[PDB]
Parts: structure tokens; C-alpha cells; sequence
């Protein structure tokens, strides 16, 4: 059982690792948005074009990692 | 005058546009560019009244599918039928409906799933049913297997009639666009000869 | 309404989604069928299946109906 | 005059950061002979973007030759 | 025609239905010759 | 009000202008493309900040760009 | 022995939990007729569980306290038949399908429009890469020698 369980806690740390390693390394701008810098940390988003763009910044990143922070934690 | 009007051989039948997904759209005909084109595929495959902006079309589609959808209910009640008399304790329970639970559904033994098959009662192992087919038989005067053979295989009749009909009806002789619009006698019909009667 | 299907959809889905509720509270406390009532299994079972059907048509009514406007 | 740019047919390579297909390649259809005009090459695409588009404009210095 | 049923035949969904009852069968049939395996005992 | 920008890659298809709902934008002349002729924003305290006009633009990457900013009765489309 | 763990062949708890099975198994047997098909059924299951306690016992597995088999797989060569030629078998087999997979891609790739192959399966070629996947450890390692298996970084782009 402690084998099994550990293993979950690991997935926990790597998967909040790689959501808000990937919004940190893609801040700057990415393929569908190439000048993300230019708008800031926090805004809502680009638009509905381009296949649209809901949660397109570095904090909604952060924000999509708390939940699986609390569901590592818990 | 309400008259029985129709058009002779509008759709012929062939396999040509089964090879073409996506032919009923304009847009999709072309062939996939990305993923997202599967997934309109699917999600414009039933609506008809964006393929084409005539009335009469729409109107003979949606007769044709309808035929399709009562062709699966008889399926349906006809898999019952025959599950109920080839697969069941309905004979035993009909001798003692307190203390016997019904059951219709059985499971072949293999990796271990042979447990589902519960002590229901009356000799017989399965899974008890909740559906409460044994009480509308029962409340039908049925009470041998045989008979629930019979309408098992009078269901896969009407099945396959239903089917039939749709395909005739449509790709055959399809009716005019002023016989669906007889409210009146469609309301008669259905009032006094489906209800009624 | 002779000219649209959406709003003759619209008005029939409501009306068969509500008399599916009539349904599930008529045939709880009027048993129809010998040997059902004291099965508590399939009473229940059939009351909450109606349930759920008629508030999925009752949906589906205002679904078309918008698609009508 | 001598024409300006490669000609039609040649495959190229994009150099603009910014853009879906960057360093790709594509095909020429045409190049505009006049001396104002600030993207004259124009290229074609197999893919397309995320706004379904498979042709763009670029500069002389935007792009490069590959053999 | 011949054709247009091999073309019809070959389309994605109807080749993975197929594909999938084909191994599903083979895996029952192993399990049911060779059961409640926790190891290799062969070598 | 919101800023409104227009880039030098703008081919003149005047899309961005029959898109805009509250009539931003406006085409002039211009000699650096084939069409001749250029998009121009010369009313942004009028813009909503809808980004119909980048939806309009077939360029990669886009000519006209929108960037949000301080709120108004205007801006935020207050009919009281 | 290995980890204070006991070999299910001597293991107590593990008779005791074989006879708990066989008798809530045969308290079900006694309700119906010898002859009759349940019976039959309860007997081929009772005979199934036998059977699969005593193989459990004679191949080698290790029991817990709590009386049940527990498998190794630090590399002791006495459990090499719980993870490490199992897992052998499944890394041909996935080898085998994704290089018959990348094949296909690779031959396709060459027509006028690829991604009407990829929903419709051209099944004729496929017939013919299939059979490839049996040697796929050899012909993945000459490419990828020979230098076929990967794209340099700067041709990489859409
Ligand atoms: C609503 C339709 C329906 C559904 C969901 C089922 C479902 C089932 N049927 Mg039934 N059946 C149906 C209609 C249906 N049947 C009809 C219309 C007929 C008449 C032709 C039959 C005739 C039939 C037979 C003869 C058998 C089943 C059996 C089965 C079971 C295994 C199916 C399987 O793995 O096939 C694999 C392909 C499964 C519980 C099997 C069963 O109960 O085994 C114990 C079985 O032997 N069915
Ligand atoms: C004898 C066979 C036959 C043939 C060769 C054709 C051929 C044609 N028909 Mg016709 N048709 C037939 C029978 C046939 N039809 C029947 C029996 C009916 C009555 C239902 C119709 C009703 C009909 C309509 C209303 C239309 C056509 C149309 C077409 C064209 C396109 C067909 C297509 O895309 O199919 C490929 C599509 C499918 C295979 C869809 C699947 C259909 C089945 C019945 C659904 C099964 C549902 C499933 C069981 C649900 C559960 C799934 C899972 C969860 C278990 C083509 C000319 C269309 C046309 O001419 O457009 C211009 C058109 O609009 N047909
Ligand atoms: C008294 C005559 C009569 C009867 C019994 C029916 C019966 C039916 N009609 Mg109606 N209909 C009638 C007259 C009649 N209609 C007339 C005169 C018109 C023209 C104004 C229409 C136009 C019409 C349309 C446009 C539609 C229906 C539909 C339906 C079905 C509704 C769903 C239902 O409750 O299924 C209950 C199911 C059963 C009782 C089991 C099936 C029993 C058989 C198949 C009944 C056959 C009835 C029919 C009149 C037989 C004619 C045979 C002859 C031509 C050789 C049902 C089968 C709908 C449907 O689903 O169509 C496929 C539909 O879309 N009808
Ligand atoms: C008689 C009933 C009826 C009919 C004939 C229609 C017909 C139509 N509806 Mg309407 N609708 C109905 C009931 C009905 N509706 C109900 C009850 C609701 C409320 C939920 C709605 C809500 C609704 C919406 C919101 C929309 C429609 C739309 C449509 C159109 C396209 C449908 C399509 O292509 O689906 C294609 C079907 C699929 C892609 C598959 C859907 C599968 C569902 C979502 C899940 C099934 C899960 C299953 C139960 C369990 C399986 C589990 C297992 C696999 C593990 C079509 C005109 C659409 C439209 O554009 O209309 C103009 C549309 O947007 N309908
Ligand atoms: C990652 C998850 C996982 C894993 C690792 C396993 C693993 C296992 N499960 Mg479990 N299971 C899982 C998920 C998983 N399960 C899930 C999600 C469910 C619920 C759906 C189940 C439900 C379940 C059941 C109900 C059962 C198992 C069983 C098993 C065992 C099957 C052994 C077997 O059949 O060997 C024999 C199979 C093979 C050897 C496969 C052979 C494949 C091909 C044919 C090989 C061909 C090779 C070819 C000849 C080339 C080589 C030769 C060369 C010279 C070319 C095994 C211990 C069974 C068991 O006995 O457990 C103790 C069992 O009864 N599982
Ligand atoms: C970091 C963890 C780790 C790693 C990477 C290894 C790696 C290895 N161990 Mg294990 N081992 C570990 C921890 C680890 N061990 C620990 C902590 C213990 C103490 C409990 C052991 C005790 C142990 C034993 C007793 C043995 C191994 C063996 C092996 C080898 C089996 C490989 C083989 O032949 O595959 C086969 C693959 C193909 C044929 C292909 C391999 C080098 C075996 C060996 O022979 O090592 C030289 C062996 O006998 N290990
Ligand atoms: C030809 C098939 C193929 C191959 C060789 C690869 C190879 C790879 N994938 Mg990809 N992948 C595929 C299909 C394939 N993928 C498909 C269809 C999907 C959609 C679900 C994905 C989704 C996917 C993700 C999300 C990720 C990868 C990743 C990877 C890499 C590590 C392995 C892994 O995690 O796999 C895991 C992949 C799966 C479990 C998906 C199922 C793969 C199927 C079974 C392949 C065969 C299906 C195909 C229809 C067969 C055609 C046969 C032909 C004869 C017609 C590796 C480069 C990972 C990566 O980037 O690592 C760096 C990664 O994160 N793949
Ligand atoms: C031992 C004997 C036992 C009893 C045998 C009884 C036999 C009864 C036969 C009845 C008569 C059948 C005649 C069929 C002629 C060919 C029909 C045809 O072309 O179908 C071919 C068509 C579709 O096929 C299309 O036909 C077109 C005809 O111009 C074009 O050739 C298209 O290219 C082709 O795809 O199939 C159907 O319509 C099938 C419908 C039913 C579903 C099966
Ligand atoms: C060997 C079988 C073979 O090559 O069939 C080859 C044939 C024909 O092959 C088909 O031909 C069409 C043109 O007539 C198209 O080219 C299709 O893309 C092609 O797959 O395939 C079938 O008949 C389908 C068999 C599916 C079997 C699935 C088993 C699981
Ligand atoms: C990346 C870094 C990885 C480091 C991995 C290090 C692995 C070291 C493994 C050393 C193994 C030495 O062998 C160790 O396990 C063997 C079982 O597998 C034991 O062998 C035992 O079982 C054998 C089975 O055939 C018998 O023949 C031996 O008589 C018996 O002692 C050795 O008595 C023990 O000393
Ligand atoms: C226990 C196991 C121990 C194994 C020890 C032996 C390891 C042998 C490693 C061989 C590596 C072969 O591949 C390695 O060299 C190739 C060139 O030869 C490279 O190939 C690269 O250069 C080639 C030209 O030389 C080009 O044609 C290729 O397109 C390019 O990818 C591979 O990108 C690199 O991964």
C-alpha cells in the first residue's frame, strides 16, 4: 500500500511541475500567440479567432496549478 | 383536396456516397485538414435543415429517420422477449412471485465474472431485473415460454419491416410537400385511428 | 406552425416531458400491475427512470424553441 | 531590368519569427515588380495555420533559397 | 460494387471495430486456455 | 479607451473595417502594397474592444492589433 | 526469506484463506440438485480455485503475513518470471506496433493528399508493412545508425 500511494504522490509532483513549468517557459509568446509579452502577466484573453484563445496566459497557469496543489496536498 | 401525392424514384440507391463521409456538406466534402473536421462530422450529421434550405427535403428525411427509430425499438423489445423466455425463471416465479426475485440476464464464467450469477431463487442463478417484465407478463395472461418465442420473433418481423418502409419511402417514392402539411387529417388519423382504436 | 419544424419540436417535447412527471406520480401511489407494489426495487426504479427522462424532454423544449427564435 | 527575387517554383525557407511556418518550407507563385512594394514575394503552403489560411507575403530578406 | 464496399469497408471506425473483436477474442480464448496467470513459468 | 494599431503588412483588403461594429476604422490612401490603399483608426474612443477586426485579418502574423485599456461609459457599453 | 516473506507453498495463511474459499463455495453448492447445471457450474469453480492455489504454490511465489503472494522485482533471478521477461514481451510487442505504425506513416506521406489515407485505411499496403514488425529491434537499429531514424533540429517546422 505505501508502494501504491507513493507512487500517486509522484504523479502529483510532476504533473503540478509540468503545468507551471509551461507557464513560466511560454510567458513570453508561443505558436498562437507570438507577442504574449506586449499584453502583461494577467488578462482575459485574445479572442475568439484563430480557433479562440480562453485561458491563454501565464496566470491562468498558475491558476489551473492550484487545484492540482491542493489535490497533491490532500 | 387531401390526396395521397408523391414523386417516383427521387434518391437512387447506391454505394458511392458511402465512400465520401462528409458528402452531405458542402464544406466537409473536401476531405480533412485538421482533427477538428471529425468532430463537425459528427456534430452536423443530423441536422438537415442546414444541408439544404428547401422544405420538402427536410420534411422527407425526417420521415425516413423516423422509420429508422422505430426499427430499433422493435429490436429492442424483440431482444426482451427472447431474453425472457430463453434465459429466465419467469415459469418458476409465476408459482411463488413473493419469494422468487426475477431474473433475465445470465453471464458466461470467465475471469471469475460467474459470481454475478446470484441465488435469486426457483433453481436459477443470474442477475435480478428491475425493468418489471415479469408483472406486465404476468398482468398479459402469458404463461408458457413458447408464447414469448412467438412475440420474440414477430418483433424481428416488424423490425424488419419498419426498415424497409424507410428505405421505400424514401428512396422510392417520396410524398409531396402538401401531404405533410394536412394537419387537419393527420390530427384525425391520429386522434381517432392510432388512439382509439 | 405549419412552416417550422424547431417550433413544433419545441411544443411537443414539452408536452411529452411533462406527462412523463404526470407518469412516475400516477403510477406509484395507483399500482397498476399484480405483484409490483410490494417489489420495492422496480417501484423505485421506474418512478425515478420517468423522473429523469421528463426533465431531459423538458429541456430539449426550450433548446428548439430557441433555435425556432 | 533584370527580375527581381527567385523564380516560380522555387522552394524556400522562412526566416520571420512571428510567423506559423517559420522555418519551413514553401513554394513561389509570384513576385511583384514594383519598387514600393514592401512584401512582394508571395509563397504557398501544404499546411495551414490556425486561421485556415496556406499563403502569405514576405520580404526578399525574409526568405532563403534552398537547393 | 466490389469497389466502393472495400473502399466503404476499410474506413476508420468499421477497421477498428474490427480489429478490436478480433484481439478481444483472441485474449478471452488465451484466458480461458491458460488462467489466473500471475508469472511466466516456462522459463 | 482602448489603443488600436495598424502594421505596414496590411494588404488593403479593408476586412477589419466592414467588420468593426461601431465604426473605428476607415481605409486612406497608401503606396506599399498592391491594393493601394491602408487601414486607419482615427475614432478609438468609440472602440468597445469586441477584436472582430483581428478575426478579419488574413495576414500571419496579424496588421491590426488591440490592446485593452482604461474603462469608460463608452468602453463598456453602458446603455444607463 | 526474501524481505521476511514467506514462500506460499508453507505459508499457513494461505491454506486457511484456499479452505475459507472452498467451504463459502460449497455452503452455495448444497442448494440445488446434483445433476442439475448450477451444481456443475459451483463444481468447475470450486475445481478452478483448486487449481490455481496449487500452481500458485508450486511456482515459486513469496506470501505475506497477510497471506497473499507478493511479487520482486529488484533483478533476483529466482522471480525473473513476475516482471522481467513479461515485461520483454510487452516491449517486442509495442515495438512491434509502433514501427509498423511509423512505417505506414512513411509511405504514405509521398502522395498528392496524405490525410485522406490516414481515415481510410489503404489496407492492400498495409498487408505488406505488417508481416516488417517481426524484425523491427534489427531495422530500427541499422537506421538509426545509418542516421534515418531522426531529423536534424533545423529542419524541424510546420
Ligand atoms: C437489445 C438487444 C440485445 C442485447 C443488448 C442483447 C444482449 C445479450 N445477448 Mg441477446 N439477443 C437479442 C437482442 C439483444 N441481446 C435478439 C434480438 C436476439 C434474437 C436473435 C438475441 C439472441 C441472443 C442469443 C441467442 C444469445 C444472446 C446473448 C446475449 C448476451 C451476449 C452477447 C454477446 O456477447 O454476443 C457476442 C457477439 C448479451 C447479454 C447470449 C447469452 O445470453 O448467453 C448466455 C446468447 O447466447 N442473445
Ligand atoms: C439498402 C441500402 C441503402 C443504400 C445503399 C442507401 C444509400 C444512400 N442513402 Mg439511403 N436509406 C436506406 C437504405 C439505403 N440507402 C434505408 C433503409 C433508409 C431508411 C432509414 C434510408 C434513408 C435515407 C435517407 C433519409 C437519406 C439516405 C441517403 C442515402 C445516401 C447516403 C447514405 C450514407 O451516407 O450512408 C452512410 C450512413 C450510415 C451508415 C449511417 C448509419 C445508419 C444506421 C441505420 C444507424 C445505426 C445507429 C446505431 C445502431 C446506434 C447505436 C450505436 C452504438 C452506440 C451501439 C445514399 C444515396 C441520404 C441522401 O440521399 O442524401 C442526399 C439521405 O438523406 N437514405
Ligand atoms: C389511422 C391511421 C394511422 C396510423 C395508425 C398511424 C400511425 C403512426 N403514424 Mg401517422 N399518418 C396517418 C395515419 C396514421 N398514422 C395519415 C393519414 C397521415 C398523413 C396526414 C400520417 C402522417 C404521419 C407522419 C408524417 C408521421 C406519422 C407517424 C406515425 C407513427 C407515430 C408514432 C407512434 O405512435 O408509433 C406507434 C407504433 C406502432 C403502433 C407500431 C407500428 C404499427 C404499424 C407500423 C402502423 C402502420 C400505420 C399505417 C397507417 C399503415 C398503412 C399501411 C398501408 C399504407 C399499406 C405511427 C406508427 C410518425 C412516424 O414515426 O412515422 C414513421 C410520422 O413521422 N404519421
Ligand atoms: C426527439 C428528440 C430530439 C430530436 C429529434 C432532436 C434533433 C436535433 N437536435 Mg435536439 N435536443 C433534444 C431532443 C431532440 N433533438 C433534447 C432532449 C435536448 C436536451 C438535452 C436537446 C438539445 C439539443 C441541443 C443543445 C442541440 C440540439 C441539436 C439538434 C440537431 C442536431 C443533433 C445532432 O446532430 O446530434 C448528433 C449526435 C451526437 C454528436 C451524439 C450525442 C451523444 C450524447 C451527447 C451522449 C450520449 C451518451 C449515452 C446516453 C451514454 C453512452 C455511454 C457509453 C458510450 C460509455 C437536431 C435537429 C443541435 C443543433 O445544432 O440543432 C440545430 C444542438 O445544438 N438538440
Ligand atoms: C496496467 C494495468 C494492468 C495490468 C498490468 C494488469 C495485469 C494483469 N491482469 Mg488485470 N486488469 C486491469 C489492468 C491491469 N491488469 C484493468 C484496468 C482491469 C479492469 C478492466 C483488469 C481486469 C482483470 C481481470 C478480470 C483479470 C486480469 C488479469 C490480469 C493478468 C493477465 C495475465 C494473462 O492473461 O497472461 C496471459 C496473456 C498473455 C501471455 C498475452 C499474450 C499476448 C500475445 C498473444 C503474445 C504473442 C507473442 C508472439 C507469439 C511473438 C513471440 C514469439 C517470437 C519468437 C516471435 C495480469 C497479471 C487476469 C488474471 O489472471 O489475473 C491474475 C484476470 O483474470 N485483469
Ligand atoms: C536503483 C535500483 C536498481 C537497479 C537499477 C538495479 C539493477 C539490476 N539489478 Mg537490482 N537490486 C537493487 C536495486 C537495483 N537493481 C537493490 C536495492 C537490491 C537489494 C534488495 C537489488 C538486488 C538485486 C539482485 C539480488 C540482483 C539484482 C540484479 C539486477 C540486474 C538485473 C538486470 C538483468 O539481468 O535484466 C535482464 C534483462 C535482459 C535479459 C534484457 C540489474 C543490473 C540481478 C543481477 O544479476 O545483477 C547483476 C540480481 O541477481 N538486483
Ligand atoms: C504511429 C503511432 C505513434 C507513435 C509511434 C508515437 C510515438 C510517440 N508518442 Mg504519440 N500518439 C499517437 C501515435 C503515436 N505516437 C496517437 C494516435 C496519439 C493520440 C492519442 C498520440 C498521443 C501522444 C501523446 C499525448 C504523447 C505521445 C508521445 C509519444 C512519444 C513517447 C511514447 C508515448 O508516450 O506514447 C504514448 C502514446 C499513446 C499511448 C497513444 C496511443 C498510440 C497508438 C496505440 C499508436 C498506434 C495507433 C495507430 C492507429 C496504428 C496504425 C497502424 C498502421 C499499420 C495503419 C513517442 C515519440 C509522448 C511524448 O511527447 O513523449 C515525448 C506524449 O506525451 N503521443
Ligand atoms: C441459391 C439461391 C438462393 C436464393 C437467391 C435469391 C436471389 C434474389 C435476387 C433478386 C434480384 C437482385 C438483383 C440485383 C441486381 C444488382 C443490383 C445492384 O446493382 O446493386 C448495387 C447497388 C449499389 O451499387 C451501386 O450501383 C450503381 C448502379 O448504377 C452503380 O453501379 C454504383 O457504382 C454502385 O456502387 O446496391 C444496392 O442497391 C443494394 C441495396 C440493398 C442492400 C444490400
Ligand atoms: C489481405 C486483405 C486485403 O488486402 O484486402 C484488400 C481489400 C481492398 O482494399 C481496399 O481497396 C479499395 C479500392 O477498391 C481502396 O483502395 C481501399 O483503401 C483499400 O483498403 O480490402 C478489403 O476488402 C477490406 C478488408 C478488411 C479486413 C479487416 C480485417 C480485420
Ligand atoms: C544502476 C545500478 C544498478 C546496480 C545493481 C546491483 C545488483 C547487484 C546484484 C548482486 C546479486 C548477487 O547474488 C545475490 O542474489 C542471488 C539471487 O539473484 C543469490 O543467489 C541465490 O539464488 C540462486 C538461484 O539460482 C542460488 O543459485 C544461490 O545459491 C542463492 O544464493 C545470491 O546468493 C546473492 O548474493
Ligand atoms: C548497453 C548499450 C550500449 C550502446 C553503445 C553503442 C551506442 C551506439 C550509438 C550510435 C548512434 C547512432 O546515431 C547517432 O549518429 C548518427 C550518425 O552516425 C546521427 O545521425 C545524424 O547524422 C547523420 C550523418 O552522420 C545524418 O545523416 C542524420 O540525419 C543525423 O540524424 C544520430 O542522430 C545519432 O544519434
Amino acid at each position: 500500500g505505501d508502494f501504491l500511494v507513493h507512487h500517486a504522490i509522484a504523479l502529483g509532483l510532476h504533473t503540478t511541475t509540468l503545468i507551471l513549468v509551461k507557464g513560466a517557459l511560454d510567458a513570453r509568446g508561443s505558436k498562437l500567440m507570438p507577442d504574449k509579452k506586449d499584453f502583461g502577466y494577467s488578462f482575459p484573453c485574445d479572442g475568439p479567432g484563430r480557433g479562440g484563445t480562453c485561458d491563454i496566459s501565464a496566470w491562468d497557469a498558475f491558476y489551473l496549478a492550484v487545484f492540482w496543489m491542493l489535490n497533491t496536498i490532500g | 383536396e387531401v390526396k395521397i401525392v408523391v414523386d417516383r424514384d427521387p434518391v437512387k440507391t447506391s454505394f458511392e456516397e458511402w465512400a465520401r463521409p462528409g458528402h452531405f456538406s458542402r464544406t466537409l466534402a473536401k476531405g480533412p485538414d485538421t482533427t477538428t473536421w471529425i468532430w463537425n462530422l459528427h456534430a452536423d450529421a443530423h441536422d438537415f435543415d442546414s444541408h439544404t434550405g428547401d422544405l420538402e427535403e427536410i420534411s422527407r428525411k425526417v420521415f425516413s429517420a423516423h422509420f429508422g427509430q422505430l426499427s430499433i425499438i422493435f429490436l429492442w423489445l424483440s431482444g426482451m422477449y427472447f431474453h425472457g423466455a430463453r434465459f429466465s425463471n419467469y415459469e418458476a416465479w409465476l408459482s411463488d412471485p413473493t419469494h422468487i426475485g426475477p431474473s433475465a440476464q445470465v453471464v458466461w464464467p470467465i475471469v471469475g465474472q460467474e459470481i454475478l450469477n446470484g441465488d435469486v431463487g426457483g433453481g436459477f442463478r443470474g442477475i435480478q431485473i428491475t425493468s418489471g417484465f415479469f408483472q406486465l407478463w404476468r398482468a398479459s395472461g402469458i404463461t408458457s415460454e413458447l408464447q414469448l418465442y412467438c412475440t420474440a420473433i414477430g418483433a424481428l418481423i416488424f423490425a424488419a419491416l419498419m426498415l424497409f418502409a424507410g428505405w421505400f419511402h424514401y428512396h422510392k417514392a417520396a410524398p409531396k410537400l402538401a401531404w405533410f402539411q394536412d394537419v387537419e387529417s393527420m390530427l384525425n388519423h391520429h386522434l381517432a385511428g392510432l388512439l382509439g382504436l | 406552425l405549419t412552416t417550422s419544424w424547431h417550433a413544433q419540436l419545441s411544443l411537443n417535447l414539452a408536452m411529452l416531458g411533462s406527462t412523463t412527471i404526470v407518469v412516475a406520480h400516477h403510477m406509484y401511489s395507483m399500482p397498476p400491475y399484480p405483484y409490483l407494489a410490494t417489489d420495492y426495487g422496480t417501484q423505485l426504479s421506474l418512478f425515478t427512470h420517468h423522473m429523469w427522462i421528463g426533465g431531459f424532454l423538458i429541456v430539449g423544449a426550450a433548446a428548439h424553441a430557441a433555435i425556432f427564435m | 531590368p533584370p527580375p527581381i527575387g527567385p523564380k516560380r517554383g522555387t522552394k524556400v525557407k522562412i526566416l520571420r519569427r512571428e510567423s506559423y511556418w517559420y522555418n519551413g518550407t514553401g513554394s513561389v507563385v509570384t513576385v511583384d515588380q514594383d519598387p514600393n512594394t514592401r512584401y512582394p514575394v508571395v509563397v504557398r503552403f501544404a499546411k495551414v495555420n490556425y486561421a485556415g489560411v496556406s499563403t502569405n507575403n514576405y520580404a526578399l530578406d525574409e526568405i532563403k533559397e534552398v537547393v | 460494387s466490389m469497389r466502393d464496399i472495400k473502399t466503404y469497408l476499410s474506413v476508420a471506425p468499421v477497421l477498428s471495430t474490427l480489429w478490436f473483436g478480433a484481439l478481444a477474442g483472441l485474449l478471452i480464448e488465451i484466458n480461458r486456455l491458460f488462467p489466473d496467470a500471475l508469472s511466466f513459468p516456462f522459463f | 479607451s482602448h489603443s488600436v494599431k495598424i502594421y505596414d503588412t496590411c494588404i488593403g483588403c479593408t476586412q477589419c473595417v466592414r467588420a468593426c461594429p461601431t465604426d473605428v476604422l476607415e481605409m486612406i490612401p497608401w503606396d506599399g502594397c498592391k491594393a493601394k490603399q491602408i487601414a486607419s483608426a482615427p475614432r478609438t474612443e468609440d472602440c468597445v474592444g469586441c477584436k472582430r477586426c483581428e478575426s478579419a485579418c488574413p495576414t500571419d502574423f496579424l496588421s491590426v492589433r488591440v490592446y485593452l485599456g482604461p474603462e469608460t461609459t463608452r468602453s463598456m457599453a453602458l446603455s444607463y | 526469506d526474501i524481505a521476511g516473506l514467506t514462500p506460499c507453498k508453507d505459508s499457513k495463511a494461505f491454506a486457511k484463506r484456499e479452505k475459507q474459499s472452498v467451504k463459502k463455495l460449497t455452503s452455495s453448492l448444497k442448494k440445488y440438485a446434483p445433476d442439475s447445471a448450477p451444481a456443475l457450474a459451483i463444481q468447475a469453480t470450486i475445481d478452478k480455485t483448486k487449481r490455481r492455489f496449487e500452481n500458485y504454490g508450486k511456482f515459486g511465489l513469496l506470501c505475506g503475513s497477510d497471506g497473499l503472494p507478493h511479487l520482486i522485482v529488484s533483478g533476483d533471478q529466482r522471480h525473473w518470471g513476475e516482471f522481467i521477461t513479461p515485461g520483454v514481451l510487452f516491449l517486442y510487442i509495442a515495438g512491434w506496433i509502433g514501427w509498423v505504425g511509423r512505417s505506414y506513416l512513411i509511405a504514405v506521406s509521398g502522395e498528392k493528399k496524405p490525410a485522406m489515407r490516414e481515415i481510410i485505411i489503404d489496407v492492400e499496403l498495409a498487408s505488406k508493412i505488417i508481416p516488417r514488425g517481426f524484425i523491427w529491434p534489427v531495422a530500427a537499429y541499422r537506421e538509426w545508425i545509418n542516421g534515418d531514424l531522426v531529423v536534424d533540429d533545423a529542419d524541424i517546422g510546420y
